[PDB]
RNA sequence: AGAACUGGUACGGACAAGGGGAAUCUGACUGUCUAAUUAAAACAUAGCAUUGCGAUGGUCAGAAAGUGAUGUUGACGCAAU
RNA sequence: GCUUGUGACGGCCCGUGAAAAUCCACAGGAAGGAAUAGUUUUCAUGCCAGGUCGUACUGAUAACCGCAGCAGGUCUCCAAG
RNA sequence: GAUGGGGAAGCUCCGUUUCAAAGGCCUGAUUUUAUGCAGGCCACCAUCGAAAGGGAAUCCGGUUAAGAUUCCGGAACCUGGAUAUGGAUUCUUCACGGUAACGUAACUGAAUGUGGAGACGUCGGCGCGAGCCCUGGGAGGAGUUAUCUUUUCUUCUUAAC
C-alpha cells in the first residue's frame, strides 16, 4: 500500500486490534559517494493495507524492535 | 510573387470541370472562404462552419447568413424592406 | 465624486461569497503594503434569512430569521457599488487592520455583526439588503 | 525484440482495445490495456473546460470526495467564474432596471 | 415487364430517409392561449447544421407557463438571427426580422416563411433555403389573407395561420456548381436513394418503356397523359409546353 | 558542395527500375458493369434544358385499414425525363 | 530513427461527420439538528457477500468452406539488423 | 415486434404511442395499521436488437503430460449491505483560508428544474511520452585466437495499485 515515516503514530497502528501480522526485512544499500550502511524495512499488515516503515539508521531500530508488542507475530527476516 | 496567374484557389482542380465551371466556382470560394467583420465585436474573425452559418472565433457570436456569405445581396433589402415598413405602425 | 463611501452596499461577484451583498465599511483608495490596490473592508452576510409568513409561529419563526455574516477584505474590481445605504453606525471599531490575522479574535466580530443585523432585520428595515439575490 | 499479443478476446485495435507495452518485472514484454482517456468537464453557458473540477470517466466520479467535485462559488461545478460573475451583473442589472421601469410607469399615468 | 426505378420508390424499402444526423422537426411551437392573445419572450440558444437540409437550424427555449420547466423548440434560422437574440411569438410581436406573428398582423409589404396552410399545423410553406412569400394584400372580410408563393402561385390563407418574419439562411446555395461525381455522391448520401440516375433509353424494355431499339431512341410519343396509369407514367407528365420557352420573367 | 590520387575507362556494377515522337476516329476527365470468353468510343458522372406538384396535393405501394415511401420533407424542395 | 499514444493547430465540404443506459454536479429550499450532545456511514479504519454461463486446441498450400490431407477463398494486433 | 385498436372468411396484415380511464413511487400513520390510511406528489408510457458500438472494479512471480489476467503465493480496487471506532462541525447550531482563478482527507439536506461526462469525421505538419532500434563505462559468462583485434555475442529487468 502506502508508506507512512512517523515514529509515534507507527505503534498506533500495531495494536489497532487489527493486525495480526508484521514482517521486517534488511537490506544493504549504498548511500551518497561513501561506504554503505545497514538498511531495515518494518512492514506492518493490515485487513486491507500493508503498511511499512523505512528506516536507514540502525540506532533507531534497537528501540524500536523491543517496542513490538509480545502479542504481535512477527515474521523475523 | 504571384505564383499562378488567373486561376488562383480553383486551379486546385487541374485541367478538369472546363474553364467557366472552374471560374464559376473560383469566384464564389473566394468569399467562401474569406474573413469578415464581426456586428457584435468589430474583428476580422468570422468563417463559415457548415452550410449557411457564419461563426465567430472569438466571442462565439455565431451569425446566420447565406450559403457563401455573410450577408447575401438578395436579402440585405429584406430587412431594409421591414425597417422602412416598421415605422409606419407608430408614425 | 468618490462613491465608494464607509455606508455604501455593493454585490460581490469573486470568491466563495459570488452572489451575497456586502456593506463597504471602510475603503482603501491609496492601498496599503499589503493588497497594494483598491481593497475594500466589507461585513456582508453569507446566509440569507428565509422567508416568515403569518402561519410562522415562536420558535419556527426565529430560527428562520437567523443570519450568518462574514468579514472580509475585497477589491473594488470584485464588488458591484449601489446608491443604497445600510445603517453601520454601531461597530466603528470591530472591523479594522488589526481585525484580520490570529483568527480567535476574528471570531468576536462575526458575532458583534450578526446580532446588530439581527436587531436590523425585524421589522421592515432594509428589506432589499436581506432579500436573497436571484442570479 | 520480444513481440506482445492481446490479452482480452477481441483481436481488432479500436478505442476500447488501447494497448501499452509495459516492461514486465519478469523481463518479458507484456501488453497492458489502457482505458480510454478522460474529458475536461465543460462549463453549461460558454462550452469552455472549467477549471479545479477532477476529470475522471463517468461513473467513477461517485467515489471521489467532494473536495475535488464542488469549488466553494455559487454554481460550483457546473458554471465557470466569468460565466458566473457576469451572471450576477445580469441579474442584478435587470431587476435594477425593473424598477426603474416600474417608477416612469407610475408616473406618467398619474400624470395623464 | 418489370417493375420499374419509378414504381419501386413506392415499397421504400431503400429508399427511406436518412434519417439518422438530423436533429429533429423543423415545426413552429403548438399555439396555445399565450400566442393567440399575447406574445412570449423566447431565446435561442444555438444555430446547428441539419443534414440534407440546406438552412440552418435553431434552437430556441420557450419557457413553460404552466409548468415550471423548459421546452426547446427547433425554428428553421432567418437569415439575419443570432445565437442569444430574443425570438417573440405572438400577436402582440413586433416587426423584426426572427419573431412569428400570423399574416393577419401585418401591414402590406411584408415577406415572410415558414407560414402555416391551417391554423395549427406549425408551418408548412417557404421552408427551403432562400425563400420567402410576400404578404400582397388583406381580407379582413371571413378573416383571409392571400400571399405570393415562392414559385409566383398566388394563395389565400387565413389570416389567423402564423409565420416567421424574414428569408431564410443559406440562400443562394444552387450558384455554385457542383463539379465532381463525389460532391453529389456526398450530398445525396444523407437524403435518399435518387442518385445516380440511368436514362430509360439505354435499358431493356423490361426496365422501362424507353427501353430497347437497336438504336438511342424514345421510340413513341414521350409526354404522358395526366390520366394515364402507374406503370408508364415515366415521361413528361401532361405537359403543356415543351422546348425552350421563350419570352420575359415574372409572367402573369 | 568541392580538390588531388587511384583502379586492364569500371563504377543505379547483384536486386531494383519510364521506350519516345508526329498524327487520325471516338468517349471530356476520376469511376462502374457482362462475378466463369466482350472492360469497351457501353453505363455512370458534373453541366444544360423541359415537365408535374402549394398537401382536403405531385409520383409510387397495399387485399383492405383509423395503412403507408418521398416526409424528422415546402418551389434554392420532391418526383419524371 | 520505426510502431504507437496524446496535445495545440491548420485544410475539406449543397458529406461538418450516432443514440441510450448510467454517473456526477449546480439552482432551489422542504425536513431535521444545538453542548452534556445531535448529526457526520458520497472523511480514515473495521465486518460480510459477489450468483449463472464460456475458458483446452487449430485458425489454415494437412483442424474452416470448397465431395478429399484440393497451388483456390476467409477478418485482425506485434514485427529486428 | 407484443398490447389498446383498425382490417381480413382466414392462416394473419397495419401501426407500437397512434381515437386505451395503460403506473409505480419518497415523506407522514406506526405501535390489532400486517402495512392500511389521510396529503404533498412525478407520467415516463411493453419487449427485443451490435461477446471489434457505450460499459464499475486487479497485477506480478511461479506452478501441469495437457490450465490459468481463472490455480498457489504476494499485492490491489469496485459494487450491495450493517454497524461502530477515530477526525471535522457546533451556545458566530449545519467549516475555514486566499483580493482571485481556487484550496484544505471530512466539513446537513428532499420534490422539482438545469448543466456536464458518456458522445465520437478525415487528412497534413509540429511538440512531447512509451515500446523497440543505435551506443559509451563497468560488473560476469560464452566464441575466435596461423597473424591482428582495450575484439564478437550475451545478462544487467520491474508490474496493477
Amino acid at each position: 500500500a502506502r508508506e507512512i515515516t512517523d515514529i509515534k503514530q507507527f505503534l498506533e497502528l500495531t495494536r489497532r486490534a487489527d493486525v495480526k501480522t508484521a514482517t521486517v526485512k534488511i537490506n544493504k544499500k549504498l548511500n551518497k559517494a561513501g561506504k554503505p550502511f545497514r538498511q531495515t524495512k518494518f512492514k506492518v499488515r493490515g485487513s486491507s493495507s500493508l503498511y511499512t516503515l523505512v528506516i536507514n539508521d540502525a540506532g533507531k531500530a534497537k528501540k524500536l524492535i523491543q517496542s513490538l508488542p509480545p502479542t504481535l507475530k512477527v515474521n523475523r527476516l | 510573387a504571384k505564383r499562378t496567374k488567373k486561376v488562383g484557389i480553383t486551379g486546385k482542380y487541374g485541367v478538369r470541370y472546363g474553364s467557366s465551371l472552374r471560374r464559376q466556382v473560383k469566384k464564389l470560394e473566394i468569399q467562401q472562404h474569406a474573413r469578415y467583420d464581426c456586428s457584435f465585436c468589430g474583428k476580422k474573425t468570422v468563417k463559415r462552419g457548415a452550410a449557411g452559418i457564419w461563426t465567430c472565433s472569438c466571442c462565439k457570436k455565431t451569425v446566420a447568413g447565406g450559403a457563401y456569405t455573410v450577408s447575401t445581396a438578395a436579402a440585405a433589402t429584406v430587412r431594409s424592406t421591414i425597417r422602412r415598413l416598421r415605422e409606419m405602425v407608430e408614425a | 465624486a468618490k462613491f465608494l463611501k464607509a455606508g455604501k452596499v455593493a454585490v460581490v461577484v469573486r470568491g466563495r461569497y459570488a452572489g451575497k451583498k456586502v456593506v463597504i465599511v471602510k475603503p482603501h483608495d491609496e492601498g496599503s503594503k499589503s493588497h497594494p490596490f483598491g481593497h475594500a473592508l466589507v461585513a456582508g452576510i453569507e446566509r440569507y434569512p428565509l422567508k416568515v409568513t403569518k402561519k410562522h409561529g415562536a420558535k419556527k419563526v426565529a430560527k428562520r430569521t437567523k443570519i450568518k455574516p462574514f468579514i472580509k477584505v475585497v477589491n473594488y474590481n470584485h464588488l458591484l457599488p449601489t446608491r443604497y445605504t445600510l445603517d453601520v453606525e454601531a461597530f466603528k471599531s470591530v472591523v479594522s487592520t488589526e481585525t484580520f490575522e490570529q483568527p480567535s479574535q476574528r471570531e468576536e466580530a462575526k458575532k458583534v455583526v450578526k446580532k446588530a443585523f439581527e436587531e436590523r432585520h425585524q421589522a421592515g428595515k432594509n428589506q432589499w439588503f436581506f432579500s436573497k439575490l436571484r442570479f | 525484440a520480444q513481440r506482445v499479443t492481446f490479452r482480452r478476446r477481441n483481436p481488432y485495435n479500436t478505442r476500447s482495445n488501447k494497448i501499452k507495452v509495459v516492461k514486465t518485472p519478469g523481463g518479458i514484454l507484456r501488453a497492458q490495456h489502457v482505458k480510454k482517456l478522460a474529458t475536461r468537464p465543460k462549463c453549461g453557458d460558454c462550452g469552455s473546460a472549467l477549471q479545479g473540477i477532477s476529470t475522471l470517466r463517468p461513473r467513477q466520479y461517485a467515489t471521489v470526495s467532494k473536495t475535488h467535485k464542488t469549488v466553494s462559488r455559487a454554481y460550483g461545478g457546473s458554471r465557470c467564474a466569468n460565466c458566473v460573475k457576469e451572471r450576477i451583473i445580469r441579474a442584478f442589472l435587470i431587476e435594477e432596471q425593473k424598477i426603474v421601469k416600474k417608477v416612469v410607469k407610475e408616473q406618467t399615468e398619474a400624470a395623464k | 415487364g418489370r417493375v420499374i426505378r419509378n414504381q419501386r420508390k413506392g415499397a421504400g424499402s431503400i429508399f427511406t430517409s436518412h434519417t439518422r444526423l438530423r436533429q429533429g422537426a423543423a415545426k413552429l411551437r403548438t399555439l396555445d392561449y399565450a400566442e393567440r392573445h399575447g406574445y412570449i419572450r423566447g431565446i435561442v440558444k444555438q444555430i446547428v447544421h441539419d443534414s440534407g437540409r440546406g438552412a440552418p437550424l435553431a434552437k430556441v427555449v420557450f419557457r413553460d407557463p404552466y409548468k415550471y420547466r423548459l421546452r426547446e423548440e427547433i425554428f428553421i434560422a432567418n437569415e439575419g438571427v443570432h445565437t442569444g437574440q430574443f425570438i417573440y411569438a405572438g400577436k402582440k410581436a413586433s416587426l423584426n426580422v426572427g419573431n412569428v406573428l400570423p399574416l393577419g398582423s401585418v401591414p402590406e409589404g411584408t415577406i415572410v416563411s415558414n407560414v402555416e396552410e391551417k391554423p395549427g399545423d406549425r408551418g408548412a410553406l417557404a421552408r427551403a433555403s432562400g425563400n420567402y412569400v410576400i404578404i400582397i394584400g388583406h381580407n379582413p372580410d371571413e378573416n383571409k389573407t392571400r400571399v405570393r408563393l415562392p414559385s409566383g402561385a398566388k394563395k389565400v390563407i387565413s389570416s389567423d395561420a402564423r409565420g416567421v418574419i424574414g428569408v431564410i439562411a443559406g440562400g443562394g446555395r444552387v450558384d455554385k456548381p457542383l463539379l465532381k461525381a463525389g460532391r453529389a455522391f456526398h450530398k445525396y448520401r444523407l437524403k435518399r436513394n435518387s442518385w445516380p440516375k440511368t436514362r430509360g433509353v439505354a435499358m431493356n424494355p423490361v426496365d422501362h418503356p424507353h427501353g430497347g431499339g437497336n438504336h438511342q431512341h424514345i421510340g413513341k410519343a414521350s409526354t404522358i397523359s395526366r390520366g394515364a396509369v402507374s406503370g408508364q407514367k415515366a415521361g413528361l407528365i401532361a405537359a403543356r409546353r415543351t422546348g425552350l420557352l421563350r419570352g420575359s420573367q415574372k409572367t402573369q
